[PDB]
């Protein structure tokens, strides 16, 4: 009557990004760059990827 | 001369809750002064962690929209206080803080309503980022559907905007 399953469950992923699929690995070596992108992205991803 | 502000109104804040343990808290900070040592995030700045950690296709109208978000006061710089306090919502919350959080992001004009204008300039910009949205293909398709579909499916009222209120039960019925 709608189908809003898969609708629902995946659109909320990508706009907290999915899982993994990204770069590689991180590691203590950037310096020049800033460090409020690492900490962000590396974090609230990896760290969004739990669900309850 | 240089200090590091917001080094008591913060632990302060505290004492109580604290999704980011004490040796936490003044870490990202410390992590901003160097960003900016004016404590200040701009959107340029935003827009480049985003482009680069994910350069694969244009995430930058998520950059712009996330980023306007993040600023709860929404003056065009997003100060320390208001990107911490997302580091944490963003990952613990013990609470639907989730829904909440995300209905601020739906919501570009933040006017406590939504408008289809404002839904579909979102579900657009997570459109043009990974390629997941490809693999979509069975039904669906343009964000212009996928925002059409949810109005009629998540605003049985058909008000043109909806309110938290609406949203969260909209969202509860998907399960
Ligand atoms: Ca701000
Ligand atoms: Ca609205
Ligand atoms: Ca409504």
């Amino acid at each position: 009557a709608s189908y809003g399953f898969q609708v629902a469950r995946r659109v909320l992923n990508n706009l907290q990004t999915n899982l993994f699929n990204t770069s590689s690995g991180s590691d203590k070596n950037v310096k020049i760059h800033e460090n409020v992108a690492p900490a962000l992205v590396l974090s609230s991803m990896i760290m969004s990827a739990i669900a309850f | 001369a240089k200090t590091s502000k917001l080094s008591k109104d913060d632990l302060t804040c505290l004492k109580q809750s604290t999704y980011f343990d004490r040796r936490e808290i003044q870490q990202w900070h410390k992590g901003f002064l160097r960003d900016c040592p004016s404590g200040q995030l701009a959107r340029e700045d935003f827009v480049k962690i985003y482009k680069q950690f994910f350069p694969f296709g244009s995430p930058e109208d998520f950059a712009n929209h996330l980023f306007t978000v993040f600023d709860k006061d929404n003056n065009g710089f997003i100060h320390f206080e208001e990107f911490i306090t997302v580091l944490s919502t963003t990952s613990r919350g013990t609470l639907e803080e989730k829904l909440s959080w995300a209905f601020e992001l739906y919501d570009l004009n933040h006017d406590g309503y939504i408008t289809f204008d404002e839904m579909l300039t979102i579900v657009a910009s997570v459109y043009k980022m990974m390629g997941s949205m490809v693999t979509l293909n069975e039904d669906e398709a343009t964000p212009e559907m996928r925002v059409k579909k949810i109005f009629k499916l998540m605003d049985k009222n058909e008000d043109g905007y909806i309110t938290l209120d609406e949203f969260r039960e909209g969202s509860k019925v998907d399960p």
